């Protein structure tokens, strides 16, 4: 699976997100990557952001969505990352599973080319293209 | 602001991102940028968790999922789609020629070949012989 | 707090409320209740809009959509699925007996049957004339 | 299409989505019924939402979890319908479209029995049921 978002010249925003799925799941089984609110959501007006982790976690809480709304309430892109995942690992222990059988995590961007990214655990990397250059980068976690 | 900008989830994404770049880099759209970015990642056959190489369902069908967004709320999706290495592609052209947001199964490949889209054989050597491999230890 | 309390969409969502009371003011879970209420649409010929006797695509296939969603974030779906009448309880069956959440197309029949679900012909003789009268102009 | 939400003697929610579609849409077309989020969303600790009418519009705008999310920030359930189908409209005419063609409806329920609803287009009307009994209410109203 692989998410991409971008903020062009222009100030436009726009995402991306493509997968197969998990290997060997059931036929007809469908994934976070093509809901829209799930493993991806755009809005012009706040800021865009694309999840990982296990697409079914992502999809009962609309992760994605979450964020940007939650953007759109104030929060930078990464307050917005950090407190839909810290939302969404109280949803995991209300439904009595561990946080370490489960991973949902974003990476955000909002109008001003701010971004953000956190994960419930460690171990996932993501890339970022910026006049700075093209690098590799690791986000916060909420299980340590 | 700092912008143009691109983000890529994964450790494929940096080699996403040169693609996007060489759009945004040009002043280019967000949409075209994205949309080739994740579509260097399709056409790969050696990264089996996006389009061509992919691993299949338990059945052994190699079934892609996608979805785009654009900077005026037009979007676009597809899954449970087989036979077409850019489900991304296919994505946009329901958004675009399509009164519809999302389609599946068939159906989503059925519009895809009346977009011009070509059927291909997604299912990998690699791809097909780890599922056989699979379903052995697996007793499916 | 005004509980127990159910809310559906249309005027047919009146009698479909009353399934679900049968659940509800018996003090039963909100799951049962809303699943039973639906549930009266889907069988309905009448409801040319949910299950049987619902309108087809341009095809002549009748596809239905549907999802289920409890107290405690558990969800099931089911999309673009066909022959069963109750897609609903599929959804919730793919809730309660499967790792995943959504399925359509044939891997949601698939699945359907491989639980007991019957088969039947959920294309009625009038959605199938309206069709046909539809093929027409467009 | 009808969309059900409901609260029990326990006080739990739950919301249940079913439909047939758009009729003579293309083959593999989906709508929002199915989809979480979109047709329908539940949290026990705030509240559900279900909604019906054009899905396009409602996985657009992912609906549904924005009624709930509203409902989350303070709002009552009538006035999450409201700001949900406000920011329909908004798009709507941005993507230069005509909202004459369109017409969702959304219908929510809190974690305190509170209920209400909003549409864009007269027409659409919901059903509620409890201890007082059962009747046909008309959105916008109440509240």
């Amino acid at each position: 699976t692989i998410g991409m978002i971008a903020l062009d010249a222009q100030g436009n925003l726009s995402g991306a997100c493509t997968t197969s799925g998990m290997a060997y799941k059931m036929h007809g089984r469908v994934g976070d990557s093509p809901i829209i609110g799930a493993g991806l959501f755009v809005d012009n007006e706040i800021g865009a952001a694309t999840a990982t982790g296990h697409g079914e976690e992502v999809i009962r809480t609309v992760g994605t969505h979450l964020v940007v709304e939650l953007m759109n309430q104030g929060r930078t892109p990464q307050q917005a990352c950090k407190e839909a995942v810290e939302r969404i690992v109280k949803i995991v222990n209300r439904r009595g599973k561990n946080l370490k059988d489960i991973q949902v995590g974003f990476i955000a961007l909002n109008k001003k080319g701010e971004y953000g990214a956190y994960c419930i655990q460690d171990g996932f990397n993501f890339a970022v293209h910026d006049q700075k250059g093209n690098r590799l980068e690791t986000p916060g976690f909420a299980l340590k | 602001t700092n912008k143009p900008i691109v983000l890529s989830t994964w450790n494929f994404g940096l080699h996403a991102n040169v693609e996007a770049w060489k759009v945004l880099s040009k002043g280019g759209k967000a949409l075209d940028a994205v949309e080739k970015g994740v579509r260097l990642v399709e056409d790969d056959p050696t990264e089996r968790s996006v389009g061509y190489g992919g691993r299949p369902d338990r059945d052994g069908r190699v079934t892609l999922d996608a979805c785009i967004m654009d900077e005026n709320y037009n979007i676009g999706s597809v899954a449970c789609m087989e036979h077409i290495k850019n489900p991304i592609s296919v994505a946009r052209a329901v958004m675009e020629k399509t009164p519809h947001v999302m389609l599946v199964g068939d159906g989503a490949l059925e519009f895809a070949l009346s977009q011009g889209f070509k059927k291909e054989n997604l299912l990998t050597a690699e791809s097909e012989k780890e599922w056989k491999e699979w379903l052995k230890t697996s007793q499916y």
